[PDB]
């Protein structure tokens, strides 16, 4: 059967911009034909691929995430896992906190849904 | 105060709630939308079918309509049961958090907020509950040199509570989660075994509070 | 695509994220037809217009194979008083290709032609000639009081 | 699943009749997309516990304990560890959905496609390595706040103090104690190399993901009462007025099959959500700290735990203290 697959639209809120990207899922996109990027989740058209890494904003798949950034456009990148940090381990060294901060965090949980008959 | 500005600034923080309520509407929406569906009959409105046709063919059409609308009801009620099960699980977890993080203190890490749990405050919300988890977080850390035990008079000393630390010249006993150096004293430590077995032991004096009183009385 | 997502969500305003839309599939470029390259026309003439036909107790059965049919020639003829195909549309026969064709030829009285439908019951349908319940094929009946 | 393609794809006279059933196809697609998003949510919740990726120091002076069997191996193209690699070999994955160009192909061709997980195995292994490094170099501190580095001996000392045994016992026997641990990890390596049933709870998941798909394809061969179970056959043989009668029966049958499949998927997704929440709780409490809950982090007095990844699953190595040789005494 002819090549087929789902198509997804990557977009920021229309209240911010009108530019969109198109992700043909599971398609080796040599068949689709400067912004063509062959992901591991198909092919992405309409976004610029950069080597810089950020936190994932818009999930694309297979380690690729999109974002809207400056000149403004949609950028696809390999999502950064977090800040790099090497712990200064040694067999006779210790760290002790000399100061503290009391932080409040909000945790929100649904308790019930609307009764219906 | 930072919460007050945060809830006044962002609207996505309450997503887990709206995702519930929206669905309660959305499923209802499609449960009405299926009425416009014909399901294969010549008309999707009941009064139309009734007016146009006589009993023997109106029965054939109304059976198809009834089957379609009954299948829609089956799908809707199964979706409702699954969502109700998820909500039951969420409500049981929330009740556990109310019973343990509010009416008491929890030793479970990260269960009542990211950090060392101090307390929590409950608040209501439309079809939901919001916990303000107040938690202690160590902030400014410093380096120190540590030994597992101190060899004073051929015997090993270990902390009753805390850690032996040194800034480079002197040794002290500090609690684990806050820096408060204190002189190595017999009250602060206990003795068990000699110094040959413990790996990395460091020589230092151990103060004995009875000795200066005894010496002062001797001078008396 | 953006207006198409506006259509999918039934909203003028669309939030940030991913949205699945109507899937893409590449359309066929053209059409290829393949049939066996036999050429001889099938002798339906002696099948359907015999001088004489067999009786129902010994209903005649002619095998049809290795020939090019043309059911449109029959279907356009008005001599067919009754013509009913129970497993295929009579018009579609030109576009369907068969492994074989059995022509079962016999003669009856006028009232027994309802008995020859598949799944029917009656003296003819019970004691001399019964079609299968899952019968596929066509039934042809025409008056011969002048022949 | 593409509802149109699955039911009777590549037919326009399909879409015309299928529109008569309303938004069932759209609802099914919405449910499947929700399940797909919930999978990513589960992975993010369980593994992305730390916002900082820690790395093990080049020096391995851990007081005699040997974590080489669970630390990452740079030789392998992936930073996957040794036991993690064993885990990846025990489970026989199917239809990973990495570029299709067989059962997997037969499932795919009918509109039943598999999206890839966002966090590929490499980032999962990196998360596991980060958590392991935090556990072995910072005690439980990194869970509560910043990374507070600490030598491993006094970390075990405070785990002993937590289990109600004085830390001195550790230091008078550390050479033996590590000798036990380095031995006990080895027993796992042989065990996972010997038995294949230990990972049943995982394969039972993956197998079902295939099996339901299998029967979801098998229903295509079903006729559901029509004269033929193939769409192109029906289309070729019959004209519109009777082809509609047959295609309505076929559509009803294939739509009911889709309803059953999507309900099964929703129930399995709910079970997986519960399992993933429990696993995230075990990651937050047994790894990033110490637990006073009996038997929650291993049979015995809990000392610590080490996380490891596995295909569509997580494996906790629970290290626990167990009293061994008892003696009688008289008490007042
Ligand atoms: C612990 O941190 C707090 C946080 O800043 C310190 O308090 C600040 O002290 C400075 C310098 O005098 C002031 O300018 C700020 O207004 C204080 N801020 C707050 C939030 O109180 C505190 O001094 C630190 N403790 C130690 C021992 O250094
Ligand atoms: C480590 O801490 C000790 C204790 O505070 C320091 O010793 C003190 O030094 C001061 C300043 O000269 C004196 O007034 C005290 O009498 C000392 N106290 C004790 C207990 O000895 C020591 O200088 C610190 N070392 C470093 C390198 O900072
Ligand atoms: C701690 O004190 C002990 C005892 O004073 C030291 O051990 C002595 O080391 C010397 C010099 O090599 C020897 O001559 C002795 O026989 C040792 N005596 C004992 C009792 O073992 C030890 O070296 C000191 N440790 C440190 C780090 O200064
Ligand atoms: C058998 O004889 C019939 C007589 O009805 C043939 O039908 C006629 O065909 C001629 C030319 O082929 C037409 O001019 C007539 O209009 C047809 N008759 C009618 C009433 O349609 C028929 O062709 C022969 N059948 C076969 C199978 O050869
Ligand atoms: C930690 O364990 C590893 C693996 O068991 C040890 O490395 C082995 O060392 C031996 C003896 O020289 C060799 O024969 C092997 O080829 C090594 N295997 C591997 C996988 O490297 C290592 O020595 C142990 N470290 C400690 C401190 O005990
Ligand atoms: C659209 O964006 C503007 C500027 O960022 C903001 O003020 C406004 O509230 C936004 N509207 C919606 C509906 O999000
Ligand atoms: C697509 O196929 C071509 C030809 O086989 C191959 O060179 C290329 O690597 C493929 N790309 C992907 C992303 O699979
Ligand atoms: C990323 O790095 C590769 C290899 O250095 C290079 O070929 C590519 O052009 C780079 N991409 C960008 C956007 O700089
Ligand atoms: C502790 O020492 C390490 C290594 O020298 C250093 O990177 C770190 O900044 C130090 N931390 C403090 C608080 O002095
Ligand atoms: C710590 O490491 C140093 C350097 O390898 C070594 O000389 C020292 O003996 C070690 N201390 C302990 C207690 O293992
Ligand atoms: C303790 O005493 C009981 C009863 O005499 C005996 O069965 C048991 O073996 C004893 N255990 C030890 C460790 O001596």
């Amino acid at each position: 059967p002819c090549s087929f697959g789902g198509v997804s639209v990557i977009t920021p809120g229309t209240n911010t911009s009108n530019q969109v990207a198109v992700l043909y899922q599971g398609v080796n996109c040599t068949e689709v034909p400067s912004n063509v990027f062959q992901t591991r989740a198909g092919c992405l058209i309409g976004a610029e691929h950069v080597n810089n890494s950020y936190e994932c904003d818009i999930p694309i798949g297979a380690g690729i995430c999109a974002s809207y950034q400056t000149s403004q456009s949609i950028i696809a990148y390999t999502m950064s896992l977090g800040a790099e940090n090497s712990v200064a381990y040694s067999n006779n060294s210790i760290a002790i906190p000399t100061n503290f901060t009391i932080s409040v965090t909000t945790e929100i949980l649904p308790v019930s849904m609307t009764k219906t008959s | 105060g930072k919460i007050q500005d945060s809830l006044s600034s962002t609207a996505s923080a309450l997503g887990k709630l709206q995702n519930v309520v929206n669905q309660n509407a959305q499923a209802l929406n499609t449960l009405v939308k299926q009425l416009s569906s014909n399901f294969g009959a010549i008309s999707s409105v009941l009064n139309d079918i009734l007016s146009r046709l006589d009993k023997v063919e109106a029965e054939v059409q109304i059976d198809r309509l009834i089957t379609g609308r009954l299948q829609s009801l089956q799908t809707y009620v199964t979706q409702q049961l699954i969502r109700a099960a998820e909500i039951r699980a969420s409500a049981n977890l929330a009740a556990t958090k109310m019973s343990e993080c509010v009416l008491g203190q929890s030793k479970r890490v990260d269960f009542c907020g990211k950090g060392y749990h101090l307390m929590s405050f409950p608040q209501s919300a439309p079809h939901g509950v919001v916990f303000l988890h107040v938690t202690y977080v160590p902030a400014q850390e410093k380096n120190f040199t540590t030994a597992p035990a101190i060899c004073h008079d051929g015997k090993a000393h270990f902390p009753r509570e805390g850690v032996f630390v040194s800034n480079g010249t002197h040794w002290f006993v500090t609690q684990r989660n806050f820096y408060e150096p204190q002189i190595i004293t017999t009250d602060n430590t206990f003795v068990s075994g000699n110094c040959d077995v413990v790996i990395g032991i460091v020589n230092n004096t151990v103060y004995d509070p009875l000795q200066p009183e005894l010496d002062s009385f001797k001078e008396e | 695509p953006l207006s198409e997502t506006k259509c999918t969500l039934k909203s003028f305003t669309v939030e940030k994220g991913i949205y699945q839309t109507s899937n893409f599939r590449v359309q066929p470029t053209e059409s290829i037809v393949r049939f066996p390259n036999i050429t001889n026309l099938c002798p339906f003439g002696e099948v359907f217009n015999a001088t004489r036909f067999a009786s129902v107790y010994a209903w005649n059965r002619k095998r049809i194979s290795n020939c090019v049919a043309d059911y449109s020639v029959l279907y356009n003829s008005a001599s067919f008083s009754t013509f009913k195909c129970y497993g295929v549309s009579p018009t579609k026969l030109n576009d369907l290709c068969f492994t074989n064709v059995y022509a079962d030829s016999f003669v009856i009285r006028g009232d027994e032609v309802r008995q020859i439908a598949p799944g029917q019951t009656g003296k003819i349908a019970d004691y001399n000639y019964k079609l299968p319940d899952d019968f596929t094929g066509c039934v042809i009946a025409w008056n011969s009081n002048n022949l | 699943v593409d509802c149109t393609m699955y039911i009777c794809g590549d037919s326009t006279e399909c879409s015309n009749l299928l529109l008569q059933y309303g938004s069932f196809c759209t609802q099914l697609n919405r449910a499947l997309t929700g399940i797909a998003v919930e999978q990513d949510k589960n992975t993010q919740e369980v593994f992305a516990q730390v916002k900082q990726i820690y790395k093990t120091p080049p020096i391995k002076d851990f007081g005699g304990f040997n974590f080489s069997q669970i630390l990452p191996d740079p030789s392998k193209p992936s930073k996957r560890s040794f036991i993690e690699d064993l885990l990846f070999n025990k489970v026989t994955l199917a239809d990973a959905g990495f570029i299709k160009q067989d059962l997997i192909c037969a499932q795919k061709f009918n509109g039943l496609t598999v999206l890839p997980p966002l966090l590929t195995d490499e980032m999962i292994a990196q998360y596991t390595s980060a958590l392991l490094a935090g556990t072995i170099t910072s005690g439980w501190t990194f869970g509560a706040g910043a990374a507070l580095q600490i030598p491993f001996a006094m970390q075990m000392a405070y785990r002993f103090n937590g289990i109600g045994v004085t830390q001195n016992v550790l230091y008078e026997n550390q050479k033996l104690i590590a000798n036990q641990f380095n031995s006990a990890i080895g027993k796992i390596q042989d065990s996972l190399s010997s038995t294949a049933s230990a990972l049943g709870k995982l394969q039972n998941v993956v197998n079902q993901n295939a099996q339901a798909l299998n029967t979801l394809v098998k229903q295509l061969s079903s006729n559901f009462g029509a004269i033929s179970s193939v769409l192109n056959d029906i289309l070729s043989r019959l004209d519109k007025v009777e082809a509609e009668v047959q295609i309505d029966r076929l559509i009803t049958g294939r739509l009911q099959s889709l309803q059953t499949y999507v309900t099964q998927q929703l129930i399995r997704a709910a079970e997986i959500r519960a399992s993933a929440n429990l696993a995230a709780t075990k990651m937050s409490e047994c790894v990033l700290g110490q637990s006073k809950r009996v038997d929650f982090c291993g049979k015995g007095y809990h000392l610590m735990s080490f996380p490891q990844s596995a295909p569509h699953g997580v494996v906790f190595l629970h290290v626990t203290y167990v009293p061994a040789q008892e003696k009688n005494f008289t008490t007042a």
